[PDB]
């Protein structure tokens, strides 16, 4: 085509642990604190280069906060890969983690991609998620993982190449 | 000779949309009808509008539940005439007013000017014009209601902090403009995106020194920048400001569009256009009784029905609510105080 691959990728966590900052720094190279929230669903494209291939990402950022979970939900079974997204700083935001799985486990595809994203560890003073507490959890459900910081780039390319390369690997 | 209050109430009755007007006068009208902010209404009005430009006349329109129209015009010479105004299909007078109708259909309004969203300023213009126009009420049951479920109100915010300064914003119909609200943002001691407001705040309002460097960097009226000084001074006034942000009001509407929200996001996606994915436009006044109104806007592109496909225009969501006298600026509080009305309308661009 214009591309070898196409694939869908949903975003998913807390408000305000950073998935609209991630994904506009893996399409755009920018970060800025100028962008009011999601309302509802937001929708982003990049394209990467992978083993040679050529592959076209469709992104949709969702909004967190509970009372657009139902729209949210909609959006789920469509995705080859959903990244859930936790903000380290912030104690509660982990510990959501469980029900978005359990989320991704009632709406997404029966064999979904699935990584796991720690944001804002860049904010070393506040930071109150220890790699190793998200590894251990990560690790117990076969889940890949990275700690990112939407405002340094740490970390955000790679991100989504795992995914990518995820997904690749499994079609 | 004639004042702008009667220019624009020339216009209303004629009709907004009326098809004798050049374009060069529908553009010096928007800018007439942009100075229309919605109020606290009165027991027996649907909503209560208000206008005071800088010929030093004023106007102030309400419409009773049982959608009768009377304005009252001040000229700059404090004379005080009242009309009684009649809406029907010429004029639309009904559907040119920032007011809350209960129609059995989604209002559907025409942009008047080429407003082709492309770009920021693009959408924020459409959404300043569609601020102004009537939108139909939308009911809410307990899994769509905003202010239902396990967690209501907890990301205003965080909500508060990245609206602020990204928004167009009125008190008493001062335009707050993004410099003044990044000083109200630090007013409110919501600094970094992780706080709550100060404990100070809460209790005691913002504090007066903050308040009048607030209003001095505002465009507007020197009578008028001294009632946003004494507004700000209000505990009631945190609260207003942090709740007329919050995210979820759109749920009510968006349960109804979202669907066709994001096929306008991917269209655009595609055609690398740099659109926002949402505007807010709020519109906050107290009354000469302390009365405190929120009228708050959010605009976010959408694509017509598939009767007319590959056509683009904008979805506006309106939150009117009252904020009582004593009530501070708490999750907890905004919770059982406020009680919201969710309203919307469909614009498209006449092109
Ligand atoms: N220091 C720091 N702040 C971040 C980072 N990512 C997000 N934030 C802050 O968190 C706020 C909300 O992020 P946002 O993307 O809107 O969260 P969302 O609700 O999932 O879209 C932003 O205004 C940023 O200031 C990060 O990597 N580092
Ligand atoms: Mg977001």
């Amino acid at each position: 085509p214009e591309y070898d691959y196409l694939f869908k990728l949903l975003l998913i966590g807390d408000s305000g642990v950073g998935k609209s900052c991630l994904l506009l720094r893996f399409a755009d190279d920018t970060y800025t604190e100028s962008y009011i929230s999601t309302i509802g669903v937001d929708f982003k494209i990049r394209t990467i280069e992978l083993d040679g291939k050529t592959i076209k990402l469709q992104i949709w950022d969702t909004a967190g906060q509970e009372r657009f979970r139902t729209i949210t939900s909609s959006y789920y079974r469509g995705a080859h890969g959903i990244i859930v997204v936790y903000d380290v700083t912030d104690q509660e935001s982990f510990n959501n983690v469980k029900q978005w799985l359990q989320e991704i486990d009632r709406y997404a595809s029966e064999n979904v991609n699935k990584l796991l994203v720690g944001n804002k560890c860049d904010l070393t003073t506040k930071k109150v998620v220890d790699y190793t507490t998200a590894k251990e959890f990560a690790d117990s459900l076969g889940i890949p993982f990275l700690e990112t910081s939407a405002k340094n780039a740490t970390n955000v390319e790679q991100s989504f190449m795992t995914m990518a390369a995820e997904i690749k690997k499994r079609m | 000779e004639m004042s702008c209050a009667e220019k624009l109430l020339k216009v209303l009755s004629f009709g907004l949309w009326n098809p004798t007007y050049s374009r060069s006068e529908r553009q010096s009208f928007q800018e007439l009808l942009t100075v229309l902010e919605p109020v606290y209404p009165l027991p027996n009005e649907l909503g209560r509008v208000s206008a005071r430009f800088s010929d030093g006349s004023s106007l102030r329109i309400s419409v009773t539940n049982s959608e009768s129209i009377e304005a009252e015009i001040r000229t700059p010479n404090n004379e005080k005439i009242t009309v009684l105004l009649e809406s029907n299909e010429q004029n639309r007078l009904l559907q040119s007013l920032p007011i809350d109708r209960h129609m059995p259909y989604i209002q559907v309004h025409r942009a008047l000017s080429e407003m082709d969203l492309t770009d920021t300023t693009s959408m924020r213009n459409l959404l300043g014009f569609t601020s102004k126009l009537s939108t139909t009420l939308i009911p809410h049951n307990a899994q769509t209601d905003p202010l239902s479920g396990p967690t209501p109100f907890s990301s205003i915010f965080m909500d508060t902090c990245r609206g602020l300064g990204n928004a167009k914003l009125s008190l008493n119909g001062v335009d707050i403009p993004a410099n003044a609200q990044m000083l109200l943002r630090d007013a409110l001691g919501l600094k970094d995106t992780h706080s709550s407001p100060t404990r100070n705040v809460i209790d005691h309002g913002i504090s007066r020194h903050d308040a009048e460097q607030i209003a001095r960097e505002s465009s507007g009226s020197d009578k008028q920048k001294a009632e946003v000084v004494e507004f700000l001074c209000h505990p009631e006034a945190a609260t207003a400001i942090c709740s007329a942000f919050y995210q979820s009001f759109n749920v009510p509407a968006l349960t109804l569009t979202h669907e066709r929200i994001s096929k306008a996001s991917e269209y655009n996606a595609e055609r690398s256009l740099d659109t926002p994915n949402a505007c807010i436009n709020i519109s906050i006044s107290q009354s000469s009784d302390g009365n405190i109104y929120v009228t708050s806007h959010t605009g976010v592109l959408i694509m017509a029905p598939e009767d007319r496909p590959n056509e683009m225009g904008m979805l506006t969501n309106r939150t009117s609510y009252e904020v009582p006298q004593g009530v501070k600026c708490t999750i907890d509080e905004m919770v059982r105080a406020l009680q919201p009305r969710y309203a919307a309308s469909e614009t498209y661009l006449q092109n």
